[PDB]
RNA sequence: GCGUGUGGC
DNA sequence: TATCCGCTCACAATGCCACACGCGCTGCTCGGCCGTTATTCGCAGCCC
DNA sequence: GGGCTGCGAATACGAGCAGCTACTTGTGAGCGGATA
């Protein structure tokens, strides 16, 4: 039987199953435990176990087919797998290997892999005919990801002002220059739920570093996808190894040629955890960065690329300025080149409360005349040149006033003749 | 017929082994009567670190058997060369080969 | 037993090891070849 | 036979070959890794091979030909080469050098140059008899490159600015001095598509430090040369290695008397991968830059010189200034006497959308009355004092309306009378 | 732990 | 087919005592592990 | 009364394998081995 379907029921259900065929009470154990002790209990009934889970391949060669329970980390719950089949089916990071597997022996810890069936959400056969990442052709982004609803309430302009500002395509490469206390958290939630809505074929993944679990909690549950997180109250060294493992799973992925996406709050906390586990090399720089500790997110973050044979990876990451040391703004000092998308947004508008406060001329999007039409990017045009020349908050207030009538921005356009 | 004799030398140095055969049947310029020194014998299975990813990739029994003829001549020459530690063989000097399932796998080994 | 067979550290990097303990070592190796071996239908000649 | 043959054409046909011949699947290993095989399956056939590629001396002496795959890095496909014929032939690095090779035997791991055939496109024993690079008297640029098509699209006339306001000659040291967000890339997009057009002699070379790869296989499909480059996805080791790797290659050139043209974007760029490299001096100034950091990319930038015996090594950097730290200013303050050649750059045009945004008065040619005649040098200085009481943006724009009209330059000053 | 060399009863 | 006869191999070489030194580098080949077991500190019985 | 020490609770690629003699005589037993 499946595992997943074991691990997201609740507690006490795994509890009845479990007095069911036979067993202890179950309200004592850790839901990872609990959910062991019900595996190995239906386990001893002598049937066909099967499992799925992201690969973690270890120093020693064999590896580990770790859950989305725990962010994928070491767990009783992790099925091992021995190198034969990791050279056979020529499996790495990041492959989402689903398949029959057996109980862990006496003497051994955890499940072991028996019947490969499903790699990455593919053929296993299939997966040793591939590409490797560092070896397809970047481009730019081409085919246009409106996130525009269409619907027009009062949050669905927030995304239009993203088609008003910086228009975003696949392969992007989009990061937030934002100040702490902007409202980065409910653009994030609109920019998801436009892409569960609008284009709900690519891979929505979200990525948490450094966060709030109420903030964790509720994006696992507002969006339908996989939501993988890192909250403050772990070490760097989990928040680099899901680093690992997320760009290794969109790595595959789009070596699957598959069209990933993966939000990022935040980028200079990921930056901060490099710099934690990174050993020293004897020059740190300004606001206590080392010289070679942001090598690991400098390539995290632009591994965004539009694939030339198929598929597609965007990064949307956040950084903070004005934060008080200067960690922070060199971060964003060379981070601010590493990016082809940019949101800035205003503390200056926040303070008036007027959402979204994004700042329009500082933003912009790079090679953005091959996501827009000829008419619609000079219309583009003709509404920065009518924005440049006013001010910041005026400027903002009278974009959201005139999007507060109309729905869709090819409306906007249509009454903006 | 091409047979599959199987021989068995200094191990540790079997690469060099091989090598060293494989540089004798070349200058000798013998390649229509011995074959090859069975190179298959690379496991690319490693112990994969991170950060570092040096892989050897050589991991089998050894025993660098290389695909001949039986002939007098050809075994004073195959036993000329160092690394002659053993010429495995139920016989006195003339030893015979293995049939063909053992072939087919080690063929399998090889595909993996 | 070990505190019996001579294994004492020696003055340096090397330590003053038993000769037996080479054959043990070489026994060994040929009993986990002569496993493995058997365990991928080797030939009879080379588990011979 | 040929490497590059084998390198450039696509992975497909190398697996179709290689089961041709009878091989594994080869739909698993890297582009790098599926040639290293197919080479060393055809070279256990028994038949000459043959290499090329530039030499990289190693420390111990022996040295190494790199393939222009991963921009001449150490990969497994480098032939190496021993100090002896190092010695015979006198090579040094960037010396590309071409002939008859062997497969590595075991114990061995790199291909083994026995035949040398031809050194940097010339006899290998005539590249004994050479004069070294820091030997030659430099010069000014007397023979004019002019980069005008003649055809006068919407975009030759972007080149023509340049014979308006800057004019470009063999050996010249140029550089543009441009804000970010100004349109740098398509400018370079002229100005190679000129020289590829109008002076196909020359080589044409260009080199990327730190940028976006959807411009790496942008520019290496559109102009006909080679074309090295080095994202930020790579650390400034391998920036560095590559700037030694190239300006060795174009001292040989111009050893070998030839004309050579090496683009940069950018060389703030190449000067913080410098910034990264060296060891500390101590004395750091304004903006996070040391003492004894500049000195190499002072040497990279001036190399360009006029050749008295024959040949010509010209430089065309890129600077970034408005960037918001100290470091990029500093670093246009002491590159903008280093260079004799100027492209200045407004933001102020390009938030108009009036390309080419260029700045005429703060651009110039030094000694730029050896590469023009006397009464066209004469019309060159009317033009200017016609510009020149004129503003910035009115300017600029009534230039390029001029120029809308007719093709070629010499036809602008005859109706200019 | 031994071996080797040397010397002595 | 029995009776010695000739070729081949194992086994020995005091016992001790004293002093000194001497016991190599590199290219294949094989096995394989969690932050809940082992480290470290707070507390109290027992002798000085 | 206080130091000394036992007792229980809180907590977070590297080893291995392997390579690059011919002045000893005597005593005993074991294994072919020739010839009636
Ligand atoms: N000659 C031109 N014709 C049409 N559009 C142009 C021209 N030059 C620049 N542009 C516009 O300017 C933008 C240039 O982007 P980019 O190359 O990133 O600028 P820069 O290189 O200055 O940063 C493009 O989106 C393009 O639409
Ligand atoms: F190429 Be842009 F000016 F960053
Ligand atoms: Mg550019």
């Amino acid at each position: 039987m499946n595992l997943t379907e074991l691990k997201n029921t609740p507690v006490s259900e795994l509890i009845t199953l479990g007095e069911n065929m036979g067993l202890e009470n179950l309200a004592r154990m850790r839901k990872q435990d609990i959910i062991f002790a019900i595996l190995k209990q239906h386990a001893k009934s002598g049937e066909d176990i099967f499992g799925d889970g992201v690969l973690e391949i270890l120093q020693d060669g064999f590896g580990f087919l770790r859950s989305a329970d725990s962010s994928y980390l070491a767990g009783p719950d992790d099925i091992y797998v021995s190198p034969s089949q990791i050279r056979r089916f020529n499996l790495r990071t990041g492959d989402t290997i689903s398949g029959k597997i057996r109980p862990p022996k006496e003497g051994e810890r955890y499940f072991a892999l028996l019947k490969v069936n499903e790699v990455n959400f593919d053929k296993p056969e299939n997966a040793r005919n591939k590409i490797l990442f560092e070896n397809l052709t970047p481009l730019h982004a081409n085919s246009r990801l409106r996130m525009e609803r269409g619907n027009g309430s009062t949050e669905d302009l927030t995304a239009r002002v993203l088609d008003l500002a910086s228009p975003i395509g696949r392969g992007q490469r989009g990061l937030i220059v934002a100040p702490p206390k902007a409202g980065k958290t409910m653009l994030l939630q609109n920019i998801a739920q436009s892409i569960a809505y609008n284009h709900p074929d690519c891979v929505l993944m979200v990525l948490l570093i450094d966060e709030r679990p109420e903030e964790v909690t509720e994006m696992q549950r507002l969006v339908k996808g996989e939501v993988v997180a890192s909250t403050f109250d772990e070490p760097a060294s989990r928040h680099v190894q899901v680093a690992e493992m997320v760009i290794e799973k969109a790595k595959r992925l789009v070596e699957h040629k598959k069209d990933v996406i993966i939000l990022l709050d935040s980028i200079t906390r990921l930056a901060r955890a490099y710099n934690t586990v990174v050993p020293a090399s004897g020059k740190v720089l300004t606001g206590g960065v080392d010289a070679n500790a942001l090598h690991r997110p400098k390539r995290f973050f632009g591994a965004a690329r539009n694939v030339e044979e198929g598929g597609s990876l965007t990064i949307i990451a956040t950084a903070l300025i004005d934060t008080g040391s200067k960690m922070d703004e060199v971060i964003y000092e060379e981070f601010k080149g590493t990016g082809n998308m940019e949101l800035h947004l205003s503390r200056k508008i926040a303070e008036k409360r007027v959402f979204p406060a994004i700042d329009y001329n500082r933003s912009g999007t790079r090679k953005e005349e091959l996501l827009t039409t000829q008419e619609e990017l000079q219309k583009m045009w003709i509404l920065r040149k009518i924005i440049h020349p006013m001010g910041e908050i005026d400027a903002m207030e009278f974009l959201i006033n005139k999007l507060a009538m109309t729905k869709t921005n090819d409306d906007f356009f249509e009454m903006m003749k | 017929k091409k047979r599959w004799y199987v021989v068995q030398a200094f191990s540790g140095f079997e690469g060099r082994v091989a090598t060293s055969l494989r540089e004798h049947i070349k200058l000798h310029n013998m390649e229509d009567l011995f074959g090859e020194v069975m190179v298959p014998t690379e496991e690319v299975v490693e112990i994969r670190g991170g950060q570092r990813r040096k892989s050897e990739r050589k991991f089998f029994p050894g025993y660098v058997l290389v695909q001949m003829v039986m002939n007098d001549a050809s075994w004073h020459l195959v036993r000329s060369v160092p690394r002659v530690m053993g010429f495995i063989g139920g016989t006195s000097d003339r030893p015979a080969p293995i049939s063909d399932k053992e072939v087919d796998a080690i063929m399998n080994r090889l595909q993996q | 037993p070990p505190d019996l067979r001579p294994l004492v550290p020696l003055d340096g990097g090397r330590f003053a090891t038993s000769d037996l303990n080479d054959l043990y070592r070489r026994v060994i190796n040929r009993n986990n070849r002569l496993k493995r071996l058997l365990d991928l239908a080797a030939p009879d000649i080379i588990v011979r």
